[PDB]
């Protein structure tokens, strides 16, 4: 779609659209999961490292 | 009794952390007006009979 001339945009729909705000959020869901473990266990142990 | 979070400064800072961390996402998602919805709410029924 990028090769056609200028003014034409392609929107995605339907299960597209879907996969796509699902692929985009992976990173946030996986790091903020993985912050919150990290929080937690530093909590539990009264340690940083540990 | 608040000995408990003297012999635990992780702990604290923990919660602490999770305070700033909710906060900080919280603020972008908040809406921002000058002036609150303080007017009563009003309803205009129209009609026209040229």
């Amino acid at each position: 779609i990028a090769k056609l001339p200028k003014g034409i945009g392609y929107e995605w729909t339907g299960i597209s659209l879907q996969e796509k705000q699902s692929e985009s959020q992976m990173a946030f869901l996986l790091g903020l999961s993985m912050l919150v473990v990290f929080l937690v266990l530093a909590a539990l142990y009264e340690s940083w490292a540990i | 009794m608040s000995q408990f979070f003297i012999r635990r400064p992780v702990f604290a800072w923990v919660i602490a952390i999770f305070i700033i961390i909710f906060g900080l996402l919280s603020i972008p998602k908040l809406p921002i007006a000058r002036f609150p919805s303080v007017a009563p709410p009003q309803v205009n029924i129209s009609a026209t009979y040229p």
